[PDB]
């Protein structure tokens, strides 16, 4: 139905697409399970 | 809510294009019909003119007119102007300035102008009780002469 | 609630999955049309290479012995940790009743089959109500 | 509400559209995508203000499928409902929990229990209408809802109302 | 932010990098049916085509030169001088 | 007082008494604000302040110093009727016999209304207001 | 082959790494797993609520994982959590937590020394973080008492101990000579009442780490796209090896959860809090040195993420 | 630096002291799976719609 959600954060409209492949998401879901935050952002913060 | 606290797109500072400070736009359902049915009048022009190389009747086949003009995939925005003539009591952009300079006078919010403009009512009660950001921030006899100016502004088309 | 992944062909439509299954490219297509039904297939076979729920259930556990490069004092530490915690299940008395039965089925020498067998009709009566005793002997024999 | 935003779109065409006339069907797909949809964002948008004077910027060609990207930024006039906001409209539909009121592209909910207790509901007649003591709440009558809460879902939009209070009920 | 034209200190020469990008994007739009600018001597693959438009500079592109600070320049592949 | 002030929060003394206590002039009864706010927020309903009936409207409230409800209800009467006659035939002409007998007439209508009588002869001063205003307006 | 999605699509740039908040993990996961069961008591579906329920990921393709639904060809997975009853400390942090605690006061939780000091003055100038902590470490590791005066300031005085590691605990030795363990719960407290100055003169960051949050009080559980299990001939079926570190650090929490409800052996519970805490060690690091190494009941040592990360041809 | 030889402990080290990275360099492009900025890579391809009417 077109719906998307981030638990934790208060967010349903700023929601980014990325292609990465499966082996690059187990990483970042072992380092969730090992209690690192591996956040990807698409803008550049420190410019 | 309603307590002049909106979005953060919908803030009292809003910008340009150009990247200029500009005041947000609040319009009533008077002059909102005028812009659209405006636009869609030079919007005409636009599409004849690359083609080179009572009130009911004439809302609905003006509608039928621009619809032919766009691709048959707005139509709310037709029933939008059947809403708004349907629910409109103003006329001609001359009274909607001596409307705007009877709202500007009092030195209040564009969006509770805006309220102000587009509810029909007859007391200071019922302004100060539709709008309730209104109810101390300006004088009810200044509100009931406000009603009374725009009481002798409609007229039945 | 549901859950169920059911595949069919939106062009054929004309009866339930009636498909066929290609390992060698990994896909799943319609045995009709033609047309594939899923892309990258998953194997049971692969997984299993690196490795019971007859007998011990969904139950899990772990050992805690010594290491290459560690003190006796802690693997004493963690033992009687769980000595402490082997009250919280009852499962005590299947692993001591399968030892003394796998000794007794040993000293036999009957084979596996009637090894297994006899701990499966152990199970199935364990600690009923109609039991009622036996002293641990008469229900092993 | 009926507000005028300056709103800036992402266009994607086909190698295909590289002529030299490639403008016109900017602006012709940013009248088709823009006019007639909804955002979460900024409402339901109405019409696009300025076709003339339409800035195209620079595009830019991401890599694969070599389809060109554009931004483009213009000036739209949209309707965005807020919460706790009088509004007038017409009934549509009607059902048990409550009749559906229509108020421009949204279609507001006004619930059973947001209304006073001498509005009853009626189903013998036809269509079925809300029955209260002295008025009558048909399809084709007009109403006055102060909208409660509004919903700002992505390209869709739906709001509750409420008639309890004074000043408020059929027009 | 844009390096004006009397500014720009690079290399006029196209590299082949910038050549073979040009030549595959090109030929990857020419494979998509794209409208062909020079009159074809009976080719029917496209990377042949876009080294024909490239031999007589028909190809509408301009690059954008990243600089290390950030910066970048615009130099159309018709001024570029090839080989 | 310190032991009622609202029906559900009569003793707020030890949770630090933050909220306020208003009243409404057509109840006289105070609740507290956390209450009120859910009561004219729900809708215009009855206050059950010791099982009363009369209807809370939303807003039009006000601050009390308290000065017991009888002196109230007279000086808010006493301020409205006197508006209402406003000072028709007062100083027109700067007698004071028929001056200090026409403040004794409205005093004695303010005392008929902050007593009621038999709910008979306030509502000739209701009339009595109607004229007095429609004389205003010519 | 995926299905298509309305979101804008953009690369990825910028890649931040921080430690993970025992509250934004607990707003980030779905589920509480208590029961350290695999599947349900019928032998099938799943236990809903343990180890491996709907409410995280799924594979056999057939199922559709609850809470994304579509399929586990795009399921990413779905975080459970841990709410354990007693902090633990993380392996990779232990020596950084120890050196916190020879860095700031172990009582009024003030940085030893003071900026009057020239020495403080000169490593403060330092720019680069890791060196900065590093010299400032080396200064208040010297100084073990805290002042109250000094001329040229907070209070305490009280004696700052000697912190030396030992069996995955910290130890503290007062000369005055009174020798103590320090617990979890007084090195989080006295975490608790670090001031911004001090920890981001350490070389933290508010918005991605914070001292409290290096010690471990809750845990995220990863979903089965992570730890896929395997159910052969349907008999025959595996389960990762930190699917069972996750029923082992359940079975210890639970265990020492009911030991200090009802009475306090005072031993007991401090062989279950070393228990729960050599769990949680072997969960993150089993390969860790001075400890026992767990095994598995067939023979090998239990696969741990360390492991993973680790060796090669393994992630990386 | 975690990919070459020590990875768990650069990890940790980086969640810890809360490192940025810029992501331009080689390795982490080739973890994210796009496109790098080395040769064909390093430099972006416009269009010019100036051009298209010549
Ligand atoms: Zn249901
Ligand atoms: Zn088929
Ligand atoms: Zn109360
Ligand atoms: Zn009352
Ligand atoms: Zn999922
Ligand atoms: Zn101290």
């Amino acid at each position: 139905h077109n719906q998307f959600e981030c638990k934790g954060c208060d967010n349903k409209i700023d929601i980014y697409q990325i292609h990465i492949p499966y082996a690059a998401k187990l990483l970042f879901q072992e380092l969730m399970a090992m209690n690192i935050t591996p956040r990807l952002y698409t803008d550049r913060s420190r410019d | 809510a309603a307590t002049l606290q909106l979005g953060q797109e919908f803030q009292l500072k809003q910008i340009n294009h150009q990247g200029e400070e500009e005041e947000l736009i609040a319009l009533n359902l008077s002059e909102a019909r005028l812009v659209i049915k405006e636009a869609l009048v030079e919007r005409r022009r636009a599409f004849k003119r690359s083609q080179k190389k009572t009130r009911e009747k004439e809302l609905e086949s003006i509608d039928v007119l621009l619809e032919q003009t766009t691709g048959g995939n707005n139509k709310d925005l037709k029933n939008t102007m059947q809403y708004l003539t349907n629910f409109s009591r103003f006329r001609d952009q001359e009274t909607v300035g001596a409307v705007i300079q009877l709202l500007k006078s009092t030195g209040l919010h564009p969006f509770e102008v805006a309220q102000l403009g587009s509810l029909a009512c007859d007391t200071a009660d019922e302004a100060k009780t539709l709008i309730p950001s209104l109810n101390n921030k300006i004088s009810d006899d200044e509100l009931e002469r406000i009603l009374k100016e725009l009481s002798n502004l409609e007229t039945l088309y | 609630p549901n859950l169920n992944i059911v595949l069919t062909c939106p062009e054929c439509k004309v009866y339930p999955p009636k498909i066929v299954e290609r390992f060698s490219e990994g896909d799943v297509v319609c045995a009709l049309c033609g047309l594939v039904l899923s892309d990258k297939l998953v194997d049971t076979r692969s997984e299993w290479r690196t490795f019971n729920p007859l007998l011990d259930g969904n139950n899990l556990s772990t050992r805690i012995g010594k290491g290459e490069t560690t003190d006796m004092r802690f693997t004493k530490e963690l033992n009687k940790a769980q000595g402490k915690n082997v009250m919280d299940k009852k499962d005590n008395e299947v692993q001591a009743a399968f030892a003394k039965i796998t000794m007794l089925c040993d000293a036999a020498e009957l084979p596996k089959i009637v090894k297994d067998c006899a701990k499966e009709a152990y199970k199935l009566c364990h600690d009923e109500k109609t039991l009622k005793g036996k002293s641990m002997e008469s229900i092993m024999a | 509400m009926f507000f005028i935003k300056d709103l800036s779109l992402n266009i994607t065409l086909h190698p295909s559209f590289f002529g030299p006339r490639m403008k016109q069907y900017l602006k012709t797909k940013l009248l088709e995508e823009v006019e007639g949809s909804c955002t979460g964002k900024f409402g339901y948008i109405l019409c696009v203000l300025d076709y003339d004077n339409i800035d195209i910027q620079r595009g830019r060609i991401l890599p694969t499928d070599g389809s060109a990207e554009f931004n483009v930024k213009y000036r739209a006039v949209v309707f965005k409902p807020f919460k706790g906001e009088v509004v007038d409209g017409t009934v549509v539909s009607c059902s048990q929990h409550g009749f559906e009121v229509q108020v421009g592209p949204m279609k507001v909910f006004v619930t059973k229990h947001l209304m006073p207790q001498d509005l009853t509901f009626n189903a013998g007649s036809n269509p079925p209408s809300y029955q209260s003591s002295e008025d009558v709440i048909t399809i084709k009558s007009r109403i006055r809802v102060k909208i409660e809460g509004c919903i700002s879902q992505v390209s869709s939009i739906h709001a509750i109302g409420s008639i309890k209070e004074d000043y408020l009920g059929a027009i | 932010k844009a390096i004006p034209k009397d500014q720009r200190a690079t290399t006029p020469y196209m590299t082949k990098y910038e050549r073979a990008r040009i030549l595959g994007t090109r030929a990857l739009q020419i494979s998509m049916n794209a409208p062909v600018f020079v009159d074809l001597e009976g080719e029917t693959d496209p990377l042949r085509i876009a080294m024909k438009e490239l031999a007589e500079k028909k190809i509408p592109l301009v690059i954008r030169r990243y600089l290390p600070d950030g910066s970048f320049e615009d130099w159309s592949v018709e001024e570029l001088i090839v080989d | 007082e310190n032991k009622d002030m609202c029906p559900i929060c009569k003793t707020d003394r030890y949770l630090s008494p933050d909220v306020k206590f208003l009243v409404n002039p057509e109840c006289y009864h105070r609740i507290c604000e956390s209450c009120v706010d859910r009561i004219f927020s729900l809708g215009p309903a009855q206050c059950p302040y010791k099982g009363c009936d009369k209807i809370l409207r939303k807003n039009k409230f006000k601050t009390q110093i308290f000065d017991d409800v009888e002196v109230e209800k007279e000086v808010d009467i006493r301020k409205r009727v006197f508006n209402v006659f406003n000072k028709t035939i007062d100083d027109f002409n700067g007698d004071l016999v028929e001056y200090n007998k026409y403040l004794e007439e409205v005093e004695d209508i303010i005392y008929k209304l902050d007593h009621g009588i038999d709910v008979a002869k306030t509502e000739e001063k209701l009339r009595t207001y109607e004229e007095l205003n429609k004389q205003l307006i010519m | 082959g995926q299905q298509y999605s309305s979101a804008p699509l953009r690369t990825v740039k910028e890649v931040q790494f921080g430690l993970f908040s025992p509250e934004e993990v607990r707003a980030i996961s779905v589920a509480k797993i208590r029961f350290p069961e695999t599947m349900d008591e019928t032998q099938t579906r799943a236990k809903i609520g343990g180890l491996n329920d709907p409410r995280l990921g799924s594979i056999d393709r057939n199922l559709k994982c609850q809470t994304c639904q579509e399929g586990m060809n795009e399921c990413p997975g779905h975080f459970g959590h841990i709410d354990l009853a007693k902090p633990v400390f993380h392996v990779g942090f232990i020596a950084k937590i120890k050196k916190v605690c020879e860095c700031v006061c172990m009582h009024c939780g003030k940085l030893l020394l003071d900026e009057h000091n020239e020495l403080m003055r000169q490593a403060l100038a330092i720019k680069d973080s890791k060196k900065r902590f590093a010299a400032i470490w080396t200064l208040c590791k010297t100084k073990m008492v805290c002042e109250t005066d000094v001329p040229s300031r907070g209070g305490c005085g009280n004696t700052q101990p000697t912190i030396r590691k030992d069996g995955l605990k910290l130890v503290g030795s007062w000369k005055k000579p009174e020798l103590r363990v320090l617990s979890t719960e007084e090195i989080l407290n006295i975490f608790k009442h670090i001031s911004v100055k001090d920890f981001t003169s350490l070389g933290f960051n508010e918005v991605f780490s914070r001292p409290e949050w290096m010690i471990l009080t809750c845990l995220p559980v990863p979903p089965p796209p992570v730890r896929p299990s395997i159910s052969f001939n349907e008999s025959q079926r595996g389960e990762d090896d930190l699917t069972f570190k996750l029923a082992d650090i359940l079975k210890a929490n639970i265990s020492l959860e009911t030991l200090e409800h009802n009475g306090a052996p005072h031993h007991a519970i401090e062989e279950a809090e070393s228990l729960l805490q050599f769990h949680v060690a072997t969960y993150m690091d089993n390969d860790i040195a001075g400890q026992p190494q767990a095994l598995q009941k067939s023979g090998r040592p239990v696969k741990s993420i360390r492991a993973r990360l680790k060796g090669k041809e393994g992630r990386i | 630096r975690c990919s070459f030889e020590e990875t768990v402990e650069i990890l940790f080290e980086a969640g810890a002291s809360a490192e940025l990275d810029d992501c331009r360099g080689v390795s982490e492009n080739v973890i994210l799976g796009q496109m790098a900025p080395i040769g064909t890579g390093a430099f972006d391809v416009m269009i010019d719609e100036e051009s298209l009417v010549k």
